[PDB]
Protein backbone atom coordinates (compact mmCIF):
# COMPACT_ATOMS: atom_id res chain seq x y z
CA UNK A 1 0.00 0.00 0.00
CA UNK A 2 2.61 2.55 1.08
CA UNK A 3 5.07 3.57 -1.61
CA UNK A 4 7.53 6.26 -2.69
CA UNK A 5 7.95 7.02 -6.40
CA UNK A 6 10.79 9.25 -7.57
CA UNK A 7 11.31 11.26 -10.75
CA UNK A 8 13.36 10.02 -13.71
CA UNK A 9 17.10 9.78 -14.31
CA UNK A 10 18.92 13.05 -14.91
CA UNK A 11 22.05 14.28 -16.68
CA UNK A 12 23.70 17.55 -15.66
CA UNK A 13 26.80 19.63 -16.29
CA UNK A 14 29.21 20.46 -13.47
CA UNK A 15 28.20 23.60 -11.58
CA UNK A 16 24.55 23.06 -12.48
CA UNK A 17 21.68 22.41 -10.09
CA UNK A 18 19.42 19.39 -9.92
CA UNK A 19 16.05 18.97 -8.24
CA UNK A 20 14.31 15.62 -7.86
CA UNK A 21 10.89 14.68 -6.51
CA UNK A 22 9.40 11.84 -4.51
CA UNK A 23 5.66 11.21 -4.48
CA UNK A 24 4.33 9.52 -1.34
CA UNK A 25 1.17 7.39 -1.19
CA UNK A 26 -0.50 5.07 1.31
CA UNK A 27 0.08 7.18 4.42
CA UNK A 28 -0.29 10.74 5.72
CA UNK A 29 2.71 12.47 4.13
CA UNK A 30 2.84 15.65 6.23
CA UNK A 31 2.65 13.61 9.45
CA UNK A 32 6.12 12.09 9.07
CA UNK A 33 9.66 13.11 8.14
CA UNK A 34 11.00 12.41 4.68
CA UNK A 35 14.63 11.40 4.43
CA UNK A 36 17.05 11.59 1.53
CA UNK A 37 19.97 9.25 0.96
CA UNK A 38 22.41 8.83 -1.90
CA UNK A 39 24.73 6.14 -3.15
CA UNK A 40 27.50 6.49 -5.69
CA UNK A 41 27.88 3.53 -8.09
CA UNK A 42 29.22 0.51 -6.22
CA UNK A 43 29.69 2.56 -3.03
CA UNK A 44 27.90 2.73 0.31
CA UNK A 45 24.78 4.52 1.51
CA UNK A 46 25.06 8.12 2.63
CA UNK A 47 22.41 10.05 4.54
CA UNK A 48 21.90 13.56 3.16
CA UNK A 49 19.10 15.15 5.16
CA UNK A 50 15.47 15.17 6.30
CA UNK A 51 12.44 17.44 6.37
CA UNK A 52 9.31 17.90 8.44
CA UNK A 53 6.68 18.36 5.66
CA UNK A 54 4.31 20.22 7.97
CA UNK A 55 6.55 23.20 8.80
CA UNK A 56 9.37 22.68 6.29
CA UNK A 57 11.86 22.26 9.12
CA UNK A 58 15.00 20.53 7.83
CA UNK A 59 18.29 19.02 8.96
CA UNK A 60 21.21 18.31 6.59
CA UNK A 61 24.31 16.14 6.76
CA UNK A 62 27.34 18.30 7.52
CA UNK A 63 28.98 17.65 4.13
CA UNK A 64 25.92 18.85 2.20
CA UNK A 65 24.99 21.89 4.29
CA UNK A 66 25.10 24.81 1.87
CA UNK A 67 24.53 22.99 -1.43
CA UNK A 68 21.36 21.08 -0.58
CA UNK A 69 17.76 22.19 -0.15
CA UNK A 70 14.98 19.82 0.90
CA UNK A 71 11.40 21.02 0.46
CA UNK A 72 7.94 19.49 0.40
CA UNK A 73 4.44 20.14 -0.92
CA UNK A 74 1.76 18.74 1.37
CA UNK A 75 -0.78 19.78 -1.26
CA UNK A 76 0.56 17.09 -3.59
CA UNK A 77 2.14 14.69 -1.07
CA UNK A 78 5.48 15.30 -2.75
CA UNK A 79 8.91 16.05 -1.35
CA UNK A 80 11.90 17.44 -3.23
CA UNK A 81 15.66 17.43 -3.04
CA UNK A 82 17.71 20.15 -4.72
CA UNK A 83 21.48 19.94 -4.97
CA UNK A 84 23.52 22.81 -6.41
CA UNK A 85 27.11 23.37 -7.54
CA UNK A 86 27.01 19.84 -8.90
CA UNK A 87 30.32 18.05 -9.19
CA UNK A 88 31.21 14.88 -11.08
CA UNK A 89 31.48 13.32 -7.61
CA UNK A 90 27.74 13.92 -7.19
CA UNK A 91 26.98 11.22 -9.77
CA UNK A 92 24.84 8.73 -7.85
CA UNK A 93 21.46 7.17 -7.21
CA UNK A 94 19.42 9.38 -4.87
CA UNK A 95 16.75 7.81 -2.68
CA UNK A 96 13.93 9.19 -0.58
CA UNK A 97 12.76 7.24 2.44
CA UNK A 98 10.09 7.36 5.13
CA UNK A 99 9.15 5.69 8.44
CA UNK A 100 5.27 5.71 8.46
CA UNK A 101 5.19 3.28 11.40
CA UNK A 102 7.74 5.18 13.50
CA UNK A 103 10.06 2.20 13.93
CA UNK A 104 13.01 4.63 13.95
CA UNK A 105 14.41 3.21 10.71
CA UNK A 106 14.01 3.75 6.97
CA UNK A 107 11.12 1.35 6.42
CA UNK A 108 10.04 2.44 2.93
CA UNK A 109 12.33 3.49 0.08
CA UNK A 110 11.75 5.04 -3.33
CA UNK A 111 13.13 3.18 -6.36
CA UNK A 112 15.93 5.73 -6.57
CA UNK A 113 16.90 8.43 -9.07
CA UNK A 114 20.15 8.32 -11.02
CA UNK A 115 21.75 11.72 -11.47
CA UNK A 116 24.78 11.69 -13.76
CA UNK A 117 27.05 14.73 -13.68
CA UNK A 118 29.65 15.26 -16.40
CA UNK A 119 30.90 17.91 -18.80
CA UNK A 120 30.08 15.39 -21.52
CA UNK A 121 26.72 15.35 -23.29
CA UNK A 122 24.61 12.27 -24.02
CA UNK A 123 26.67 10.22 -26.48
CA UNK A 124 26.56 6.74 -27.97
CA UNK A 125 29.63 4.48 -27.74
CA UNK A 126 32.09 3.24 -30.34
CA UNK A 127 32.37 -0.55 -30.16
CA UNK A 128 35.76 -2.11 -30.83
CA UNK A 129 36.62 -5.79 -31.08
CA UNK A 130 38.65 -7.74 -28.52
CA UNK A 131 39.82 -10.32 -31.05
CA UNK A 132 40.57 -13.96 -30.15
CA UNK A 133 44.19 -14.96 -30.78
CA UNK A 134 47.01 -17.11 -29.41
CA UNK A 135 47.22 -14.47 -26.65
CA UNK A 136 43.62 -15.14 -25.56
CA UNK A 137 43.60 -18.93 -25.83
CA UNK A 138 43.79 -21.30 -22.86
CA UNK A 139 43.99 -24.97 -23.78
CA UNK A 140 40.94 -25.55 -25.95
CA UNK A 141 39.25 -22.33 -24.88
CA UNK A 142 39.50 -18.86 -26.40
CA UNK A 143 38.45 -15.47 -25.08
CA UNK A 144 36.95 -12.71 -27.22
CA UNK A 145 34.79 -9.68 -26.62
CA UNK A 146 33.82 -6.10 -27.31
CA UNK A 147 35.15 -2.81 -25.95
CA UNK A 148 32.25 -0.36 -25.57
CA UNK A 149 34.04 2.97 -25.36
CA UNK A 150 33.17 6.62 -24.78
CA UNK A 151 29.49 6.80 -23.94
CA UNK A 152 27.40 8.86 -21.52
CA UNK A 153 25.49 8.39 -19.38
CA UNK A 154 24.93 4.96 -17.88
CA UNK A 155 23.58 2.43 -18.58
CA UNK A 156 24.45 0.31 -21.61
CA UNK A 157 23.35 -3.28 -22.17
CA UNK A 158 25.22 -5.99 -24.02
CA UNK A 159 24.09 -9.37 -25.32
CA UNK A 160 25.84 -11.88 -27.58
CA UNK A 161 24.27 -13.35 -30.73
CA UNK A 162 20.99 -11.72 -29.69
CA UNK A 163 20.87 -13.58 -26.38
CA UNK A 164 21.55 -17.00 -27.91
CA UNK A 165 24.96 -16.97 -26.22
CA UNK A 166 25.01 -16.61 -22.43
CA UNK A 167 27.44 -19.28 -21.26
CA UNK A 168 30.87 -17.92 -20.39
CA UNK A 169 29.75 -14.32 -20.89
CA UNK A 170 31.11 -11.62 -18.59
CA UNK A 171 30.00 -8.01 -18.92
CA UNK A 172 31.97 -5.74 -16.61
CA UNK A 173 30.93 -2.65 -14.68
CA UNK A 174 31.70 0.52 -16.64
CA UNK A 175 34.57 2.77 -15.58
CA UNK A 176 34.27 6.55 -15.73
CA UNK A 177 37.19 8.07 -17.62
CA UNK A 178 38.72 11.49 -16.92
CA UNK A 179 37.07 12.65 -20.15
CA UNK A 180 33.72 12.31 -18.40
CA UNK A 181 32.72 9.39 -20.62
CA UNK A 182 32.22 5.75 -19.63
CA UNK A 183 33.82 2.64 -21.06
CA UNK A 184 33.05 -1.02 -20.48
CA UNK A 185 34.02 -4.38 -21.84
CA UNK A 186 32.06 -7.56 -22.41
CA UNK A 187 33.84 -10.83 -23.05
CA UNK A 188 32.98 -14.47 -23.62
CA UNK A 189 35.05 -17.64 -23.56
CA UNK A 190 34.30 -20.26 -26.21
CA UNK A 191 35.82 -23.41 -27.73
CA UNK A 192 38.77 -22.28 -29.84
CA UNK A 193 37.69 -24.96 -32.32
CA UNK A 194 34.53 -22.95 -33.01
CA UNK A 195 36.35 -19.76 -34.00
CA UNK A 196 36.52 -20.61 -37.70
CA UNK A 197 32.88 -21.66 -37.93
CA UNK A 198 30.71 -19.96 -35.29
CA UNK A 199 29.80 -16.29 -35.69
CA UNK A 200 30.08 -14.12 -32.58
CA UNK A 201 28.31 -10.77 -32.47
CA UNK A 202 27.95 -8.51 -29.44
CA UNK A 203 24.74 -6.48 -29.44
CA UNK A 204 25.24 -3.11 -27.76
CA UNK A 205 22.33 -0.89 -26.72
CA UNK A 206 22.73 2.62 -25.27
CA UNK A 207 19.14 3.78 -24.80
CA UNK A 208 19.98 7.29 -23.58
CA UNK A 209 21.28 8.14 -27.07
CA UNK A 210 19.14 5.61 -28.99
CA UNK A 211 22.37 4.00 -30.16
CA UNK A 212 22.44 0.33 -31.10
CA UNK A 213 25.50 -1.45 -32.44
CA UNK A 214 26.01 -5.02 -33.64
CA UNK A 215 29.71 -5.85 -33.76
CA UNK A 216 30.99 -9.07 -35.30
CA UNK A 217 34.21 -10.22 -33.65
CA UNK A 218 36.55 -12.46 -35.63
CA UNK A 219 40.03 -13.93 -34.93
CA UNK B 1 28.46 9.50 14.53
CA UNK B 2 30.99 7.18 12.88
CA UNK B 3 29.87 3.64 12.04
CA UNK B 4 32.47 0.98 11.35
CA UNK B 5 31.72 -2.41 9.82
CA UNK B 6 34.25 -5.24 9.62
CA UNK B 7 35.05 -7.37 7.85
CA UNK B 8 34.26 -5.39 4.70
CA UNK B 9 33.57 -8.78 3.13
CA UNK B 10 32.80 -12.27 4.43
CA UNK B 11 32.58 -15.59 2.60
CA UNK B 12 30.06 -18.27 3.58
CA UNK B 13 28.12 -21.24 2.24
CA UNK B 14 24.39 -21.89 2.24
CA UNK B 15 23.45 -23.40 5.58
CA UNK B 16 26.23 -21.54 7.40
CA UNK B 17 25.69 -19.34 10.46
CA UNK B 18 27.03 -15.87 9.62
CA UNK B 19 27.74 -12.96 11.96
CA UNK B 20 28.73 -9.42 11.01
CA UNK B 21 29.65 -6.53 13.28
CA UNK B 22 29.18 -2.78 13.54
CA UNK B 23 30.70 -0.33 16.00
CA UNK B 24 29.69 3.24 16.73
CA UNK B 25 32.27 5.84 17.75
CA UNK B 26 29.84 6.92 20.46
CA UNK B 27 27.20 5.34 22.70
CA UNK B 28 23.92 5.12 20.79
CA UNK B 29 21.93 2.92 23.17
CA UNK B 30 19.88 0.67 20.88
CA UNK B 31 19.11 3.22 18.14
CA UNK B 32 20.57 0.95 15.47
CA UNK B 33 19.08 -0.47 12.27
CA UNK B 34 20.30 -3.08 9.78
CA UNK B 35 19.62 -3.11 6.05
CA UNK B 36 20.15 -5.53 3.21
CA UNK B 37 20.93 -4.50 -0.36
CA UNK B 38 21.52 -6.32 -3.63
CA UNK B 39 22.90 -4.79 -6.86
CA UNK B 40 20.49 -2.51 -8.70
CA UNK B 41 17.93 -2.59 -5.89
CA UNK B 42 16.95 -0.24 -3.07
CA UNK B 43 17.93 -1.17 0.52
CA UNK B 44 15.54 -3.27 2.63
CA UNK B 45 15.01 -2.89 6.39
CA UNK B 46 15.84 -6.06 8.34
CA UNK B 47 16.14 -4.99 11.97
CA UNK B 48 15.42 -1.84 13.97
CA UNK B 49 16.04 -0.89 17.60
CA UNK B 50 19.12 -3.16 17.38
CA UNK B 51 17.25 -6.44 17.84
CA UNK B 52 13.68 -6.09 16.63
CA UNK B 53 13.05 -8.14 13.50
CA UNK B 54 11.11 -6.28 10.82
CA UNK B 55 7.72 -7.81 10.02
CA UNK B 56 8.00 -10.25 7.12
CA UNK B 57 11.75 -10.83 7.51
CA UNK B 58 12.80 -14.48 8.07
CA UNK B 59 13.43 -15.43 11.70
CA UNK B 60 16.86 -16.72 10.68
CA UNK B 61 17.91 -13.06 10.97
CA UNK B 62 18.68 -11.66 14.43
CA UNK B 63 20.50 -8.68 15.90
CA UNK B 64 21.99 -7.80 19.26
CA UNK B 65 24.12 -5.27 21.07
CA UNK B 66 23.86 -1.89 22.75
CA UNK B 67 26.12 1.08 23.42
CA UNK B 68 28.76 0.98 20.68
CA UNK B 69 29.02 -2.70 19.71
CA UNK B 70 26.40 -4.44 17.56
CA UNK B 71 26.01 -7.54 15.42
CA UNK B 72 23.72 -9.10 12.86
CA UNK B 73 23.53 -12.88 12.58
CA UNK B 74 22.07 -15.10 9.86
CA UNK B 75 21.50 -18.61 11.28
CA UNK B 76 21.17 -20.83 8.22
CA UNK B 77 22.30 -18.80 5.22
CA UNK B 78 20.02 -19.14 2.19
CA UNK B 79 21.01 -18.39 -1.43
CA UNK B 80 18.87 -15.25 -1.29
CA UNK B 81 20.97 -13.97 1.63
CA UNK B 82 24.16 -13.28 -0.33
CA UNK B 83 24.14 -9.49 -0.49
CA UNK B 84 25.53 -6.37 1.18
CA UNK B 85 24.48 -5.40 4.71
CA UNK B 86 24.55 -1.96 6.30
CA UNK B 87 24.09 -0.82 9.88
CA UNK B 88 22.78 2.65 10.60
CA UNK B 89 22.74 4.92 13.61
CA UNK B 90 19.13 5.94 14.25
CA UNK B 91 19.90 8.04 17.36
CA UNK B 92 20.99 11.53 16.36
CA UNK B 93 21.83 11.88 12.66
CA UNK B 94 21.42 8.74 10.56
CA UNK B 95 24.99 7.69 9.77
CA UNK B 96 25.32 4.48 7.75
CA UNK B 97 28.12 2.00 8.33
CA UNK B 98 30.35 1.24 5.35
CA UNK B 99 28.64 -2.04 4.59
CA UNK B 100 29.70 -5.67 4.65
CA UNK B 101 29.22 -7.94 1.68
CA UNK B 102 28.36 -11.60 2.26
CA UNK B 103 29.83 -13.57 -0.64
CA UNK B 104 29.84 -17.24 -1.65
CA UNK B 105 32.76 -19.24 -0.30
CA UNK B 106 34.73 -21.54 -2.61
CA UNK B 107 38.27 -22.78 -3.12
CA UNK B 108 41.07 -20.46 -4.18
CA UNK B 109 41.37 -20.27 -7.95
CA UNK B 110 44.11 -18.50 -9.89
CA UNK B 111 42.98 -16.37 -12.85
CA UNK B 112 43.41 -17.26 -16.51
CA UNK B 113 45.05 -14.20 -18.09
CA UNK B 114 44.49 -12.86 -21.62
CA UNK B 115 45.66 -9.70 -23.39
CA UNK B 116 44.04 -7.87 -26.32
CA UNK B 117 45.92 -5.34 -28.43
CA UNK B 118 44.09 -2.24 -29.71
CA UNK B 119 42.05 -2.69 -32.90
CA UNK B 120 43.05 -1.00 -36.15
CA UNK B 121 39.64 0.68 -36.02
CA UNK B 122 40.37 2.54 -32.80
CA UNK B 123 43.93 3.42 -33.77
CA UNK B 124 42.53 5.28 -36.79
CA UNK B 125 40.70 7.52 -34.32
CA UNK B 126 44.00 8.39 -32.63
CA UNK B 127 43.70 6.38 -29.42
CA UNK B 128 44.94 2.95 -28.35
CA UNK B 129 43.28 0.88 -25.63
CA UNK B 130 45.01 -2.30 -24.49
CA UNK B 131 42.86 -4.74 -22.52
CA UNK B 132 43.92 -7.37 -20.00
CA UNK B 133 41.45 -9.99 -18.81
CA UNK B 134 41.69 -12.03 -15.60
CA UNK B 135 39.09 -14.76 -15.92
CA UNK B 136 37.37 -16.86 -13.26
CA UNK B 137 39.50 -16.38 -10.14
CA UNK B 138 38.87 -16.38 -6.40
CA UNK B 139 39.05 -14.60 -4.07
CA UNK B 140 38.33 -11.11 -5.41
CA UNK B 141 41.66 -9.47 -4.55
CA UNK B 142 43.97 -9.26 -7.55
CA UNK B 143 46.62 -6.89 -8.82
CA UNK B 144 47.28 -5.85 -12.40
CA UNK B 145 50.46 -4.04 -13.37
CA UNK B 146 50.79 -2.65 -16.89
CA UNK B 147 54.26 -2.41 -18.40
CA UNK B 148 55.27 -0.78 -21.67
CA UNK B 149 58.83 -1.54 -22.81
CA UNK B 150 59.30 -2.59 -19.18
CA UNK B 151 58.17 0.75 -17.76
CA UNK B 152 55.47 0.35 -15.11
CA UNK B 153 52.40 2.36 -16.08
CA UNK B 154 50.38 4.11 -13.37
CA UNK B 155 47.41 6.45 -13.63
CA UNK B 156 46.59 5.63 -17.26
CA UNK B 157 44.55 2.47 -16.75
CA UNK B 158 41.21 1.60 -15.16
CA UNK B 159 39.68 -1.70 -14.09
CA UNK B 160 36.43 -3.22 -12.86
CA UNK B 161 35.33 -6.58 -11.47
CA UNK B 162 32.18 -8.59 -12.09
CA UNK B 163 29.86 -9.88 -9.37
CA UNK B 164 30.45 -13.52 -8.37
CA UNK B 165 29.70 -15.91 -11.23
CA UNK B 166 26.33 -17.66 -10.88
CA UNK B 167 27.64 -21.17 -11.61
CA UNK B 168 31.24 -21.23 -10.31
CA UNK B 169 31.25 -18.37 -7.78
CA UNK B 170 34.39 -16.85 -9.30
CA UNK B 171 35.20 -13.27 -10.24
CA UNK B 172 36.62 -11.84 -13.45
CA UNK B 173 38.50 -8.60 -13.91
CA UNK B 174 38.98 -6.35 -16.92
CA UNK B 175 41.66 -3.65 -17.07
CA UNK B 176 42.16 -1.11 -19.87
CA UNK B 177 45.41 0.75 -20.52
CA UNK B 178 44.83 3.80 -22.73
CA UNK B 179 47.48 5.71 -24.69
CA UNK B 180 47.39 8.20 -27.53
CA UNK B 181 48.07 6.59 -30.92
CA UNK B 182 51.37 8.50 -31.02
CA UNK B 183 52.54 7.09 -27.68
CA UNK B 184 51.43 3.58 -28.62
CA UNK B 185 53.45 3.50 -31.85
CA UNK B 186 56.51 4.72 -29.95
CA UNK B 187 56.78 1.51 -27.91
CA UNK B 188 57.08 -2.19 -28.68
CA UNK B 189 56.44 -4.49 -25.71
CA UNK B 190 53.03 -4.36 -24.07
CA UNK B 191 52.45 -6.55 -21.04
CA UNK B 192 50.15 -7.03 -18.06
CA UNK B 193 51.63 -8.67 -15.00
CA UNK B 194 49.12 -10.29 -12.67
CA UNK B 195 49.52 -11.18 -9.01
CA UNK B 196 46.90 -13.14 -7.05
CA UNK B 197 47.11 -15.21 -3.87
CA UNK B 198 46.41 -18.29 -5.97
CA UNK B 199 49.58 -17.69 -8.03
CA UNK B 200 53.01 -18.60 -6.64
CA UNK B 201 54.57 -15.94 -8.85
CA UNK B 202 53.33 -13.17 -11.18
CA UNK B 203 51.80 -14.28 -14.47
CA UNK B 204 52.63 -12.08 -17.44
CA UNK B 205 50.82 -11.93 -20.76
CA UNK B 206 52.27 -9.74 -23.49
CA UNK B 207 52.64 -8.88 -27.16
CA UNK B 208 55.05 -6.89 -29.31
CA UNK B 209 53.39 -4.18 -31.38
CA UNK B 210 53.41 -5.38 -34.97
CA UNK B 211 53.82 -8.97 -33.80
Amino acid sequence: EVQLVQSGAEVKKPGATVKISCKASGYTFSDFYMYWVRQAPGKGLEWMGLIDPEDADTMYAEKFRGRVTITADTSTDTGYLELSSLRSEDTAVYYCAADPWELNAFNVWGQGTLVSVSSASTKGPSVFPLAPSSKSTSGGTAALGCLVKDYFPEPVTVSWNSGALTSGVHTFPAVLQSSGLYSLSSVVTVPSSSLGTQTYICNVNHKPSNTKVDKKVEP
Amino acid sequence: IQMTQSPSSVSASVGDRVTITCRASQDISTWLAWYQQKPGKAPKLLIYAASTLQSGVPSRFSGSGSGTDFSLTINSLQPEDFATYYCQQANSFFTFGGGTKVEIKRTVAAPSVFIFPPSDEQLKSGTASVVCLLNNFYPREAKVQWKVDNALQSGNSQESVTEQDSKDSTYSLSSTLTLSKADYEKHKLYACEVTHQGLSSPVTKSFNRGE
